[PDB]
């Protein structure tokens, strides 16, 4: 259905080294409620614009 | 007299039906926005809203697949063209008098004719090419004033239209032509607190099972009822 | 470790596959297939895509 196509505006996390820092940032994000995609196998997410700020700050912050 | 609310209410399509709508051709194709869960829920709401009210309701279905998929489950009785005498005055005389049976579900054979019972909501369940003027007739016959003079609105029409489907096509006319009939109009989106009810296919299985009933139907379960 | 911005589209199978075709026919739309209900997309190009698809459909000669 056309009708169920939504789109997001944001950052798509990607090369992550190991699957402990990708999980984190990806529970973190959830957490936050800020994850809207994300591929475990993959090891990438994708995070609204509204929410990629605080996702980056505690990234940084670790 | 009766003061009508008319309401169109858009439902989304389940994704998993949308899916379908659009690989499949043939007029089989009207099963699945007909059947749509969403659009099942919402007819499921409206009889508890309105039955809580104790109003009368009527829920027209033009096509006999749907009119038995949703009156079996919802436990209402049914009308349709092989339906007996008796039993049809049986559903009618119960419809009329007993206060526990107060929603029924009728096909085209109740316009016309056969004496189509009065009540005070009326739910069509589809809208369809094309007769406007049919549909006005209908509500017209059926709608009675609920005995709330006070009130605003004492007696109701919804049709329930999916979504991202022909349906819609059906909708900028039936607006226009019913206002231009001097009826009061608007169109639903979100009917408020359908979450506060206990209503069907709250689960993505149940849904499939439903899909998979109507995948199995034919280009012949998706026509009218035809009757002379 | 890396962030990149565009707009992600969630959409059906059968969705996905036009938008592939588009990005197939005009280029520069598709910037990643996520998975079978996701893509990365071009943000400049994401009302581009969604006029497209609705002509697609909208304007089948076959409907």
């Amino acid at each position: 259905e056309l009708d169920r196509v939504i789109t997001y505006e944001g950052s798509l996390y990607s090369d992550f080294e190991t699957s402990q820092e990708y999980n984190l940032l990806s529970k973190y994000a959830q957490d936050i409620g800020v994850l809207l995609w994300k591929d475990d196998k993959k090891k990438k997410f994708f995070i609204s614009k509204e929410g990629n700020s605080q996702v980056l700050d505690f990234a940084k912050r670790k | 007299i009766a003061n009508v609310q008319c309401a169109e209410v858009w439902c989304p399509m389940t994704a998993e039906f949308y899916q379908e709508y659009l690989r499949e051709t043939a007029r089989k194709r009207m099963l699945l926005y007909i059947m749509n869960p969403t659009k099942f829920q919402a007819c499921q709401f409206l009889i508890q809203y309105h039955e809580r009210r104790g109003d009368k309701i009527i829920v027209f279905s033009d096509n006999v697949y749907a009119l038995q998929e949703y009156a079996l489950k919802m436990g209402k009785p049914f009308i349709y063209g092989s339906t007996p005498q008796q039993e049809r005055m049986n559903i009618l005389q119960n419809f009329q008098y007993n206060d526990q049976i107060n929603t029924i579900f009728l096909s085209k054979v109740g316009d016309t004719s056969i004496d189509l019972p009065e009540a005070t909501c009326l739910i069509q369940i589809s809208s369809h090419y094309g007769s406007r003027r049919q549909e006005a007739q209908r509500l017209g016959r059926i709608l009675r004033a609920k005995r709330r003079n006070d009130e605003g609105f004492n007696a109701f029409f919804y049709s329930l239209v999916s979504k991202d489907t022909q349906e819609m096509y059906y909708s900028t006319k039936r607006q226009a032509f019913l206002v231009d009939q001097g009826y009061a109009f608007k169109v639903i989106t979100h009917l408020h607190g359908m979450e506060n009810p206990n209503l069907a296919y709250a689960s993505p299985r149940e849904r499939r099972e439903l899909l998979q009933e109507v995948l199995a139907g034919i280009e012949v379960d998706a026509d009218n009822s035809v009757g002379r | 470790a890396r962030a990149r911005k565009g707009a992600l589209v969630q959409c059906d199978p059968s969705i996905k596959a036009l938008i592939l075709q588009i990005d197939a026919k005009m280029s520069d739309i598709v910037l990643e297939e996520l998975d079978d209900t996701h893509l990365l997309v071009n943000p400049s190009k994401v009302e581009f895509v969604k006029h497209e698809l609705n002509r697609l459909l909208s304007k089948n000669i076959y409907n």
